[PDB]
């Protein structure tokens, strides 16, 4: 309904037809489909390792330092012990997994470290090509890519196919080379669409470093879907103006209460998903240029046939 | 609404044994007993009640939003070109099964 | 256009990669009526016409045969990375998932 | 006065009077002079740039990325004119 | 935590191990203490040597300061087995001269 967030529905709508649309998905879809969050999985292993949980919140460096005290000082076998008592189980799909794949996208990249999304591939019939290795980079079996930042256990039941302790951060680049290569080659020809993230995770500001650090202007301003019960503020939505991220809150749309994400998700994606060109012509002004636009080139032709004329109105 | 259930089940269990006919096959299939529900609905919501005269909800309105949900924005034209490479020049015999129009080869034939 | 031009085509390569300046390789391709989507600057990345790249790694002389896009003195190598970001990286993602034949070359340059 | 404190404290000593030791202070000696903490700054900026302190508090994340986002809206002349006037104090 | 990544990717165990003077209130956990000392920093905790309520943010880093600098090697003298060696240390290489001045020995012993 705004004016800001329609223009960006527009681009997006338009490359997913063009197929040139690439989703990055993060892990607040996961929570949809009632999956364990990160949040308690740190829990978990600050509570073995001092006996018992910290009774006050946990801050941002909590997040990534407690793991890795894990890793020192229980050792790598108790590290994967957990990561498998507490993430290796089977999960239902959310509806956003599927709607995901509704805008066909040429590449997808998350940051989830399960399978709900690729058996989102299998069920919708598009076949993704799962990437969580070099390995996997090197067999391209599909022209279409499906990227794991970390990956699960089919690199062998080991500890390095995931990024969660904190050196793994810092070595993230020289320990997954080609996985990072094709991960920002990806943005700099595709159209990328952040959901599931809290505007605060280091995996989209770091790649926000990177656009921002040296990149002139040649790469497009990638989409970010704010889901985030409270509203978007201001100030906080021009300082990522000009870092490079249109992004497009969920509250300010629709008006909902501070748990059902599930409806917040739904809503805007199939906003996104429902809303086509036609959709947001009103008047006048917005009718002769778009049937202008598709008509204009088939002027050279003589003569066209009326009978598939349809084609070009896409039905 | 159990067909289309079961053959949820055989795409998303032909994970493995690197199957492909049949998950590629189900998926076509999948998409014919959807093809086949949506002017199912349409005859039985839509028509109003002409040719039976009591209006009859074989799917529950649960079942319609569901369906959609997943078969939204779905070309079958791509299907073959989406499934993996390895399948496309192994399984080739079955790239016409994908369009839509794939009965025209043969009925040109015969006219 | 060399006779060995033609005979690159013959196989039609998805994405060829090319460290050349001119324009020989891309007026060889249209004779053969194979088009492609020539990307040097790092802007043609962001706006790519298709998915076949002609890629000149180290620009052109489309947008004029001046010394700006064309990488041949020794400060632009050094800022190689900091100059054409975007296409270094590109090209480097389709050596992973391509095979690569390396054509035109006496085993001893710097670029390879 | 406990174990392995002797051993770290007469290293210390060594360097020092070996005359090659070098210290790395930090922000807590500003806390004896009383000096303003950098995080009581960005609450400040908070209050500025949002009209309004949150009630949450302010992790590290929040820590750095406030005078990130207040030098770029409210732009560098308000960024510095309050380091001008608020961090001028002498203090012993 | 920068520095301490430049340490620990790019730094053999040849450096000098940097010393950390805690100073908050807590006592430091032994899980944080050992993952600091196996990057490369050697922990000095102030309530573990002094106890102290949770509103002494100062007069804690003097503790600490206090101690460090009062720390001689006469003081850590205990009885003749830390006297001989201390007295050896500086002596030993005096040897080789044939003749050392009595008045000049201050030098070696700080006065």
């Amino acid at each position: 309904l705004d004016n800001n967030v329609v223009e960006c529905i527009k681009e997006i709508t338009e490359s997913s037809r063009n197929g040139k649309l690439v989703f990055f998905v993060g892990a607040g879809v996961s929570t949809l489909s009632d999956y364990p969050q990160w949040w308690r999985l740190v829990d978990k292993y600050h509570e073995e390792l001092y006996g018992s949980p910290k009774k006050g919140n946990y801050s941002s460096d909590e997040y990534l330092r407690i793991p890795q005290i894990f890793y020192n000082v229980k050792g790598e076998m108790a590290f994967d012990g957990i990561l498998k008592d507490f993430f290796q189980v089977d999960k239902p799909t959310n509806p956003i997994h599927d709607k995901i794949l509704a805008m066909n996208p040429a590449h997808v990249i998350t940051t989830n470290y399960d399978n709900l999304i690729d058996t989102a591939c299998w069920k919708r019939g598009k076949y993704f090509s799962v990437i969580s290795a070099e390995e996997d980079v090197a067999n391209a079996t599909s022209s279409r890519y499906l990227l794991k930042v970390a990956g699960d256990f089919r690199k062998g039941f080991k500890g390095e196919n995931v990024v969660l302790k904190e050196d793994d951060y810092l070595n993230y680049d020289q320990n997954y080379p080609l996985i990072s290569n094709l991960m920002k080659t990806i943005i700099a020809t595709h159209t990328i669409v952040f959901i599931g993230y809290g505007l605060g995770d280091y995996n989209i500001n770091m790649l926000l470093n990177w656009v921002r650090k040296l990149q002139k202007d040649s790469f497009h301003k990638p989409f970010f879907i704010r889901t985030d019960p409270s509203p978007i503020e201001n100030e906080t939505l021009i300082y990522y103006e000009n870092k490079g991220l249109r992004i497009i809150d969920a509250a300010s749309l629709i008006d909902s209460n501070e748990y059902d994400y599930l409806e917040r998700y739904s809503a805007v994606m199939d906003l996104l998903i429902e809303s086509q060109e036609n959709k947001f012509i009103t008047k006048d002004d917005e009718v002769i240029d778009y049937i202008y636009g598709k008509i204009s080139p088939l002027f050279a032709l003589q003569y066209i046939r009326k009978i598939d004329l349809k084609h070009v109105f896409e039905y | 609404e159990e067909s289309y259930d079961l053959y949820s089940n055989i795409i998303l269990n032909s994970i493995d044994e690197s199957n492909g006919c049949v998950y590629y096959l189900s998926q076509i299939n999948r998409y014919r007993i959807y093809q086949s529900i949506t002017q199912a609905v349409t005859q039985f919501n839509g028509l109003g009640l002409l040719t039976f005269g009591r209006h009859y909800k074989p799917f529950t309105d649960e079942f319609l939003a569901r369906i959609e949900r997943e078969m939204t924005n779905f070309n079958i034209d791509d299907l073959f070109n989406g499934m993996p490479f390895e399948f496309q020049k192994k399984y080739k015999i079955l790239e016409f099964l994908s369009d839509n129009q794939f009965l025209y080869d043969d009925t040109v034939k015969l006219f």
